[PDB]
């Protein structure tokens, strides 16, 4: 049972919105040319192993079941593109995907292994950064010990911490710059 | 004579009014020079609204009527009615589009929409004074209609139209006549034979005393003007003599090389010497030379002598007064979407090839068989929608007809074997014409042929047994079925006949984006197209199946039968013409015209040019490129458009 | 041909032998890659679109600012940074909107984003500008093996801004992996993902490796000896992944993993000391042997 | 304080009919153009253009069928032909190339006319009056 | 002005009359060949550029002649003499802009022959001076008559 | 008196219909409901638009494009399922829709401030009185019968008595135009 | 002489092949018995009165007619309400254009009211058909308004007066009309 109180009307225009001016609003108002086919659905791979069901998202998306945000669900989708490069209608199914996630992420559906990545990032500049062991292997191997990368540059770490503070990338992972870590 | 004008501004309802301040524009329009009159009214086109004006013209003996509203597009008719019905010249009137280019896109920005719609009015007022009086040509009608495409379309026009004692001359492509419908076995709702009304007609239109059937032949120039077709049909070798030709088909038994039927989608062999399929109309045999070793066996069992490779083709000229297009469609080729694996997959085929597949006179003897192993699919998936509502392939537009043949094929593949399995892939059952929706109860309740609401992601060949399996989404289950299939059918869509560009440079037609031919208005000139005296019939309009097609043939005969009916009609005078005492023959403007209506001439000693009016369609680019400006077209002059560019900015 | 070379983070901090790898292999080829200094995360879609699309852009953009300054275009042997660097200057060059936003962050870190960057990967940059002819003449050791060509996700497509061709029947890496002497064998859902892009790896592990095993068990019944990608990231979820399918599922495969730039780097009679494959979790040494 | 003046001249067949469909649709977008009907834009010639751009205007649009869909056949490659050379023409008199702009939109593409009156608006905005009236004036 | 017509002219006046000047283009005094079925041009050449023909229209030899938007008047003295007509009677009476109608023109005719497939931008990389070549004795009476600094 | 704010559409409304004896599709109501859907949001874009449907028919030229466009120009929303039954609020006036959502498998119970019903097309009142004067038959849809569906679309077996428009069936405008002008030749 | 061995045996005994071919022999038998006795029998040809009758006045009727006046033959276009237009008149706008329906329609109402070829018989019914093809005589009922047609101006101002209202057919029983009334504004 599903009552006009349980529904977000605006959730398609929130989408829209949070998708404005990236990836672009035609490229996200495309979800509103979706005329449920299925045919995402049948290109899936990970629909294929799990209950996640793209058509649907877009469907949750157009009748506005909030619940889609706080799905496991959409964390499912690998943005094969496949659906992108076989829906009849031009919908841009993956940059949905990843648009609805940040309404998602906002909302606090993040994974800790996520915001976790999201934190190396801004604390080492990297997503997988260089350890001692690193170091040793790119010796033996013939490579610069350390890689001409961000992490071992302080003038491109602060370039990057300026504009992640400038977009509220710290306050959406819920990082405190004076502890160094993540809250929750 | 000085200017009178009469500026009628409308609110159309609010449509106008709530964005632009009209009486506002109304009182802006009087400090315009030359208007005597400018009035503001909720409705212009309605009846108090033309009697406004047609009692101001004779009032304030007005000799140019403004009206800003709607697009000329709309109702410049309707208003050149009204002034001419007053007395005045209907080319003595200037629109002003303040709706559909002001109102309506301006409609937060009222005051600049206000704004807009002043310089609008006082643009045309400043072409309005400029303007000049026209008188339409009048040209006769030659009493014969050209009908380019023998399927059931053309086929019902030339029928209706020779039945109204009108001269008619009929032009198809190939060696016969019948078009798709003639491939197919049966047809929706009434499961009838393709055959049962096309047949009879095909032998009507072959022996009608008012048409002249001219098949294999092609339609190679077309000249002229309403009324007034200049027209050329190439009469192809067939390289046997028809009159001769008994049509029995011994030769066709004798003739050692082999040539995909056409006909039969490239799933058949035909000879080089053949007869398109049992039932054609002419019954005559056709050489493909492009095939042929010239062995001349087929000759020594030819009693009448009739076969002639000497033969060359005919050049006819013949004059018309009307022109109907009714040259068809072509299924659309899947190749492209390769999910479906057409043509890489044995067993996937076209709805198409299916048709000649169920047809008892078809390749495999109306028998429903694998093209890999040559055995009888006990499993069948049809899949709708292929080449249309997919803007991946760039067709957009639904085909119409795909829905009604994958149920009623379903239905005689059940006939013939009940055990068989037959599952429909689709979005949509468009059941939508009388006794159609009840043919969809039909096939599920009467037949048991299953639907499933998906469109399938891909298709799967198991290259060990040919079979294949169609991946796609139970929409109605929210599951993802993977059912294997013995033969898997592809609904394949309409597009344009590929001879449509062709025949598209002949005729001087326009294109709907669908790509099909361009109809004048959808609601209410469905057959005619914007080119006086040339209609339209059948597929070539649009996806459409055979009911419609036929009235539509019907349409276009009654369309294209008032012109000759009237045996007169008339041509604007929107035309270009030299000023004689200007023009010192440059040359310039000869080769500009298409349809080579500005000519050069000796006149009183000098060389001058001369616009052949009948021939000038009023495009206005030869009086564009005239260096001199000896060159004008009357109602676009160089001067009544200098005009209205100042009048954007200043009062002229 | 000169390009900034990106490295990203798996390959240089990780896998260093695909590092390695690439930068003799493309010496051979005759590339001179200049190092994109102080180059960060591209940043990885996955999570970083997935959380903010505004800050994936202007990120990547940042990075994209780096070659811009150096006068020179990008190359990238990941597909995930590939996709990630190649979308961010598609959408820069088309949307005035984005460019405008963007520039209006990295004007606070003194950048600027003037459209002049191409992004391209190793693979098509080889296919399209040197020529698989090069590679073959360049062969010291024919590798005469069976390959499971994995061409990921993020390489073809999407196809409407890559432009390099077929997503579902492509040859590219086909054809270059076949010019070292060996076979690429035509295999089930070939084109199909490895599982761990979007960020699924990490949130959803038995989801990911279900994907991966059945790529490794259709790869195995098509005869392949080994398995060929251009992605750090499937190149982690096959080779990592065999053993959490083992610690897991308990299924043992123990099949080789190589991205294209370490088969290249053997085809061209590199060491395989110099190639890292000691580091891998599951062993090439069987693969080794075969070569 | 300043607002664009553009003019524009549109072909009856398509571009005007595109212009209607955007009306039809509500498909809004800038008020500063004022377009001048043509039947075709093989009309459209050198002097039109100068003409509009000594009255004051900021910029001048032209909008025909597709290239081989001129309801008249070829009219649209006269012009073609004719635009390419005034492009160069205005350059040469200090008038930016951009101020002129001419396109192929057809009856049913009102979305394309009302993205093209966006982005041509925008265009003049930005390159701001243009001051050719005001320096013949003195 | 030639003699003949400033007598011509100021005569009438004297006389009461009001003067009317000569209405028709230059091609109808020039003494050049033109070809029935309409002017063509293949390519444009600068006035040193080959060796012209000389019974043949200088247009459609590829030349720019001025005399198809000029006034006739002058007796066509240049094309007769073996150069094009530069243009400086200046237009008829139903033109303003001499030097717009004259690339409308030559823009118009230019690969007509080849109508559809003819490259629109070999006319303006060819001509590299328009100013100079359309407007040598106009340019303060056109539309745009100076150039924008 | 009140504008509503939020509008359902109920397609196939005396169509498609055993219970009500009209086991046929009116042809138009898909379309005339996407139609007013577009012209309600042009007057009021802050209106919601629900069309419950079964089958969205946008068949001909033009139509899956204006199907196309009422969602993702105007944003008017499909469901597909045909609903079981409104209920009325007698306190406020307002209307529940019971549907299910066949595309999520779940029972939708939407609230509006008006319900459409997409009604169907029948024969005019007055076509028993025509009937009898002209001597023509009907089909099972009860509108008039044409000679032969495709061998003769508006002729009727009675002689020299044609039929022009939707008293032969439900169909759009153009086809209603088509008739009329093939009726003129045929007649 | 003709034996319906399709619709009257084979589409209607599919299940019953042996007895379908033992009914088809038994029509044939009882066609080939008629045949014997059968006669030759000469086709009454008859003239075609030069004149056509549409009856209903919408946009289908309007077509019917028009091309037919465009023809040249005298044409009879009988209308029941007062007004031509059908129900495209009630329609606001038309899919899948948009354009106005109304604003389309009438130019073709008003060409069909002064048509020179064309006698437009308003607020009237057929009442009788006698006859056959190319000689029917048919009775037209001009119903009285009650109004001196000639000397109507068609202001409005007597409506005001009358103490009866009754709800307005052409708007679906929302609005109220007087015993004395117009159908539309455009009519
Ligand atoms: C698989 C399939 C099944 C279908 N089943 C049904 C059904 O069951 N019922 C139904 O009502 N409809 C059905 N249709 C739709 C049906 O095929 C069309 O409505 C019908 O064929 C329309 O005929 P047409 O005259 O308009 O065009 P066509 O049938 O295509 O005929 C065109 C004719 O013009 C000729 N021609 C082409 N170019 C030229 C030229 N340049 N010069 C001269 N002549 C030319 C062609 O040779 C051809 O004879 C089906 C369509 C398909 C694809
Ligand atoms: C709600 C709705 C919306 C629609 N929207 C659209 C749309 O947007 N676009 C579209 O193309 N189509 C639309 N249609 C379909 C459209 O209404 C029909 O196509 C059209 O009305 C058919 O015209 P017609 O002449 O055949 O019948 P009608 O329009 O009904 O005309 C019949 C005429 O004959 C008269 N008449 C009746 N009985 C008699 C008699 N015994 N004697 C004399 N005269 C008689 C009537 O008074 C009437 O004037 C819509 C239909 C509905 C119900
Ligand atoms: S493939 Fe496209 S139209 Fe179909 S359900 Fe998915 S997003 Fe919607
Ligand atoms: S991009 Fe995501 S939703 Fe689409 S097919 Fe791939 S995994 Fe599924
Ligand atoms: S004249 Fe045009 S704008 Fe005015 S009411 Fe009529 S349709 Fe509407
Ligand atoms: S043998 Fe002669 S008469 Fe017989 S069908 Fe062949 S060509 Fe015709
Ligand atoms: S001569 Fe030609 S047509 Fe006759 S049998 Fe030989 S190939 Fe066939
Ligand atoms: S008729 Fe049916 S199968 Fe064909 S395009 Fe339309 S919805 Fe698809
Ligand atoms: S272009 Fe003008 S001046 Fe030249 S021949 Fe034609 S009408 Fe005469
Ligand atoms: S104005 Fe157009 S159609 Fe008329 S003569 Fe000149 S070029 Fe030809
Ligand atoms: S040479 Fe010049 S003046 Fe003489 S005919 Fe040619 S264009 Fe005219
Ligand atoms: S340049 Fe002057 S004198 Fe010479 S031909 Fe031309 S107008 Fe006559
Ligand atoms: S046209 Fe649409 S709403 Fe109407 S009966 Fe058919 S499916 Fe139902
Ligand atoms: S008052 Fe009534 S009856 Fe009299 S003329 Fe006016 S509308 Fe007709
Ligand atoms: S008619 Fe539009 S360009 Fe010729
Ligand atoms: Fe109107």
């Amino acid at each position: 049972m599903i009552y006009s109180s349980d529904l977000n009307k605006n959730l398609a225009s929130q989408i829209i919105e949070a998708g404005t001016p990236i990836p672009g609003d035609d490229v996200v108002s495309s979800l509103k040319a979706c005329y449920q086919c299925g045919t995402c659905t049948g290109s899936c791979p990970s629909g294929r192993r799990t209950s996640y069901r793209t058509r649907k998202v877009i469907r949750k998306a157009l009748l506005g079941m909030d619940d889609v945000l706080d799905s496991d669900d959409i964390w499912k989708c690998t943005t094969c593109y496949t659906c992108y490069e076989r829906c009849p209608r031009d919908v841009k199914v993956t940059e949905i995907i990843k648009t609805i996630r940040n309404l998602a992420a906002q909302k606090g559906n993040m994974a800790k292994a996520h915001k976790m990545t999201a934190m190396y990032v801004l604390k080492y500049g990297h997503a997988v950064p260089a350890n001692k062991n690193t170091a040793e292997l790119r010796k033996s191997i013939g490579l610069s010990e350390k890689a001409p990368i961000a992490q071992f540059s302080e003038k491109d770490l602060n370039e990057m911490n300026t504009l992640i503070k400038e977009l509220g990338f710290d306050e959406l992972i819920g990082f405190d710059w004076e502890k160094g870590a993540l809250k929750e | 004579e000085e200017p009178r004008i009469g500026v009628y501004v409308c609110h159309c309802g609010v449509n106008i009014g709530g964005t632009v301040d009209c009486p506002d524009v109304t009182e802006f329009a009087k400090t315009l020079k030359n208007v005597v009159v400018a009035r503001d009214y909720k409705y212009m086109c309605a009846d108090p609204g033309q009697e406004m004006i047609k009692k101001d013209i004779k009032e304030h003996n007005l000799n140019r009527v403004v009206v800003a509203a709607c697009s000329p597009r709309l109702h410049e008719p309707t208003f050149r009615r009204c002034v001419a019905e007053a007395g005045l010249n209907p080319f003595l009137f200037e629109f002003a589009n303040i709706r559909e280019h002001c109102s309506w896109v301006h409609m937060h920005e009222k005051e600049k929409a206000t704004e807009k719609a002043k310089d609008l009015v006082r643009m045309a007022v400043a072409k309005a004074r400029l303007l000049e009086p026209l008188e339409f040509i009048k040209v006769g009608v030659t009493q014969r209609a050209l009908v380019i495409g023998g399927g059931v379309a053309g086929i019902q026009t030339a029928l209706d139209l020779g039945d109204m004692g009108f001269e008619t001359i009929l032009v198809e492509k190939t060696p016969s006549v019948g078009g798709r419908m003639a491939q197919l076995d049966k047809t929706f709702p009434t499961n009838d034979c393709s055959i049962c009304i096309l047949a009879p007609k095909m032998v009507d239109v072959a022996k009608h005393p008012n048409v002249k059937l001219y098949a294999y032949s092609e339609v190679v120039d077309v000249q002229g003007y309403v009324g007034n077709f200049k027209v050329k049909i190439m009469k192809k070798a067939r390289y046997i003599d028809e009159t001769k030709c008994t049509g029995c088909g011994q030769c066709s038994e004798v003739c050692p090389i082999d040539v995909p039927n056409e006909f039969d989608m490239g799933i058949g062999m035909r000879k080089a010497i053949y007869k398109p399929f049992p039932q054609a109309v002419p019954a005559k045999y056709t050489i493909d030379k492009e095939h042929c070793i010239e062995c001349g066996l087929c000759a020594k069992v030819c009693g009448p002598n009739a076969i002639d490779f000497d033969q060359e083709p005919e050049i006819i000229e013949a004059e018309v007064g009307t022109i109907i297009c009714a040259i068809g469609y072509d299924a659309f080729d899947p190749t492209v979407r390769e999910e479906y694996g057409y043509g890489v997959y044995d067993n996937v085929v076209t709805a198409l090839e299916l048709e000649r597949m169920i047809n008892a006179s078809g390749p495999t003897g109306g028998k429903v068989i694998r093209l890999s192993d040559g055995q009888k699919p006990k499993r069948i998936a049809f899949i709708q929608c292929v080449g249309s509502r997919d803007a991946k392939v760039g067709n957009k537009y639904c085909s119409n007809v795909c829905c009604m043949y994958a149920m009623k094929n379903s239905q005689l593949i059940k006939e013939k074997s009940p055990d068989t399995e037959i599952d429909i892939y689709y979005m949509d059952i468009r059941a939508f014409s009388k006794g159609y929706e009840e043919f969809y109860e039909r096939s599920a309740k009467q037949y048991g042929i299953k639907f499933m609401r998906g469109r399938p992601s891909q298709v799967i060949e198991d290259p060990e047994t040919g079979n294949l399996v169609v991946r796609a989404e139970d929409t109605l289950l929210g599951e993802i079925l993977e059912k294997e299939y013995d033969l898997v059918v592809l609904s394949v869509g309409m597009v344009p006949t590929k001879s449509a560009d062709e025949v598209q440079k002949i005729l001087g037609i326009s294109r709907t984006p669908d790509q099909f031919f361009m109809e004048a208005h959808p609601k209410l000139r469905p057959v005619d197209t914007a080119t006086d005296g040339v209609y339209l019939a059948g597929a070539c309009q649009g996806p459409k199946d055979i009911p419609a097609s036929v009235a539509q043939g019907s349409a276009a005969a009654s369309r294209a039968a008032i012109p000759l009916a009237k045996g007169e009609v008339e041509v604007e005078p929107i035309i270009a013409s030299v000023d004689a005492e200007i023009c010192g023959g440059c040359g310039v403007c000869v080769k500009q015209c298409p349809y080579g209506a500005p000519r050069l001439v000796e006149k009183d000693g000098k060389v001058v040019a001369e616009v052949i009016s009948a021939l000038c369609k009023g495009c206005g680019t030869c009086p564009a490129g005239c260096p001199s400006g000896a060159l004008e077209q009357d109602h676009f002059k160089t001067i009544q458009l200098f005009k209205q560019i100042e009048g954007m900015f200043r009062d002229t | 041909m000169k390009y900034a070379f990106f490295l990203g983070c798996i390959m240089p901090n990780r896998y260093a032998g695909v590092e390695a790898a690439t930068r003799t292999v493309m010496e051979k080829l005759g590339v001179e890659l200049v190092d994109m200094t102080g180059a960060s995360c591209c940043p990885a879609p996955g999570v970083f679109g997935s959380f903010d699309q505004k800050t994936w852009l202007t990120l990547a953009a940042r990075n994209l600012c780096i070659a811009e300054e150096m006068g020179v275009d990008i190359v990238t042997v990941c597909n995930g940074c590939y996709g990630s660097l190649f979308e961010a200057a598609h959408l820069l060059h088309d949307n005035k909107e984005a460019l405008n936003f963007v520039n209006e962050k990295l004007d606070k870190v003194g950048k600027e984003y003037k459209g002049n960057v191409k992004v391209r990967h190793f693979a098509e940059l080889i296919y399209n500008d040197i020529g698989v002819d090069k590679i073959a003449e360049k062969v010291e050791r024919p590798l005469n093996i069976n390959v499971g060509v994995h061409y990921g996700c993020h390489f073809l497509k999407p196809t409407d801004v890559k432009h390099l061709g077929s997503a579902e029947r492509p040859v590219m890496l086909d054809e270059i992996v076949e010019a070292t002497g060996a076979k690429s064998v035509p295999y089930a859902d070939k084109m199909m993902c490895c599982g761990a892009g979007g960020g699924v790896r990490a949130r959803e592990l038995e989801l990911s490796l279900d994907m991966t095993n059945e790529k490794i068990e259709n790869m195995i019944k098509a005869g392949a000896d080994c398995t060929v990608n251009v992605c750090p990231f499937c190149h982690l979820q096959f080779d990592r992944g065999q053993i959490e399918i083992k610690e897991k599922f308990g299924k043992e495969y123990n099949f080789p993993v190589l991205h294209l730039s370490q088969l290249l780097g053997l085809a061209m009679g590199m060491d395989p000391k110099d190639l890292a494959l000691s580091v891998h979790q599951i062993s090439v040494d069987p693969l080794l042997k075969k070569i | 304080e300043w607002e664009p003046k553009i003019i524009g001249f549109c072909c009856n067949w398509c571009t005007y009919g595109g212009a209607d469909t955007a009306g039809v649709g509500r498909m809004q977008y800038p008020p500063s153009i004022r377009i001048i009907r043509v039947m075709c834009s093989g009309r459209i010639e050198p002097s039109l253009i100068l003409k509009a751009f000594k009255e004051g205007a900021d910029g001048v649009f032209v909008g025909g069928c597709h290239l081989g869909d001129c309801h008249y056949d070829s009219g649209n490659y006269k012009w073609q032909r004719r635009v390419m050379m005034l492009y160069e023409l205005l350059e040469e008199l200090g008038i930016e190339k951009e101020r002129l702009n001419h396109e192929w939109i057809s009856a049913s593409e009102g979305e394309k006319f009302q993205n093209t009156m966006k982005d041509f608006y925008n265009k003049i905005e930005a390159l701001g009056p243009c001051k050719l009236k005001e320096e013949l004036d003195k | 002005p030639n003699p003949e017509m400033i007598a011509e002219v100021v005569k009438a006046l004297l006389e009461g009359k009001e003067p009317e000047l000569p209405k028709k283009n230059l091609c109808e005094e020039c003494a050049r060949k033109k070809s029935e079925e309409g002017v063509a041009i293949e390519t444009i050449k600068r006035n040193y550029e080959g060796n012209p023909d000389p019974e043949k229209c200088l247009l459609e030899q590829g030349y720019i002649c001025l005399g198809i938007a000029t006034r006739e008047g002058c007796g066509a003295p240049c094309p007769s003499s073996g150069v094009p007509c530069s243009g400086c009677s200046g237009p008829t009476d139903a033109v303003v802009d001499q030097g717009a109608k004259m690339i409308s023109a030559l823009c118009s005719d230019f690969g007509i022959d080849n109508d559809r497939d003819v490259d629109p931008m070999i006319l303006p990389k060819s001509i590299k001076d328009k100013i100079g070549s359309f407007y040598k004795f106009t340019l303060p009476s056109a539309f745009v008559p100076i150039r924008l600094k």
